[PDB]
């Protein structure tokens, strides 16, 4: 489970195409920590847009 | 000695009887081997039965 | 050598004339959960010293999980080839058996 | 050579009031990496707990 506080009136980015490499293509950058059956950790990334 | 040389004059042997409490007391704080006491079973003081 | 595959090379340092290992003595294939399925017990026969008799035994990898627990790790290891010894002392335990040390 | 992380993620209990900016408040998972016993403890309630 993950929870995050967001801004109701946060401006939507003007860049319509969504890409990971861009900086202002998202509103918030997050991460997810998981471990597999063999003890390796994968850092899943979560991005929030409007 | 006076020439930085090492000499050994021998080492004191240990006679560990196989069966204690069968030694007849003799003289002053010495014990004499006899029947029902076992052989000396001589050896060094390194390890084992000593 | 590759992913989820491990090759074991056995070398006998007791024999000065023992050939250096070249191929893998056995292969250790691990499941995607880190559980072994291949390479349980491997028979390795050593050489000869001073014209003695060759020794053969088995080594077991059972209960071994590779799950990225830091680095290479060993928890428990034992054999049943105890060397000869000399009787140090004897004692009586609470269960009545006579045990020699 | 590890299984893909097959997990379910929930976003319940989300609040979006003007609380300043974007910030994460909670993050956890049950994907516990393997660990070894460190010490054993006994509580005043009688339940022995290992660590």
């Amino acid at each position: 489970s993950m929870q995050i506080n967001l801004n109701s009136t946060d401006p939507v980015p003007s860049k319509t195409p969504f890409s990971v490499s861009d900086a202002d293509s998202y509103n918030k950058k997050g991460t997810v920590t998981v471990y597999d059956s063999q003890g390796n950790a994968h850092d899943m990334n979560v991005y929030f847009v409007k | 000695y006076s020439n930085e040389q090492e000499q050994v004059l021998g080492q004191i042997v240990l006679a560990n009887f196989a069966n204690n409490e069968g030694l007849a007391s003799q003289g002053d704080n010495v014990w004499a081997a006899t029947q029902a006491s076992g052989v000396a079973l001589l050896g060094t003081a390194g390890s084992g039965n000593f | 050598t590759k992913d989820n595959e491990w090759a074991v090379y056995t070398h006998d340092s007791s024999d000065p004339a023992a050939t250096a290992p070249t191929t893998a003595s056995t292969t250790l294939k691990f499941n995607e959960n880190g559980i072994l399925e291949s390479g349980g017990t491997v028979n390795i026969t050593t050489g000869t010293i001073n014209g003695a008799t060759a020794a053969t035994f088995s080594l077991s990898f059972l209960n071994s999980m590779q799950q990225n627990t830091g680095a290479n790790n060993i928890v428990a290891t034992n054999q049943n080839g105890y060397k000869p010894g000399d009787l140090v002392s004897y004692q009586i335990n609470n269960d009545g058996t006579v045990v020699g040390n």
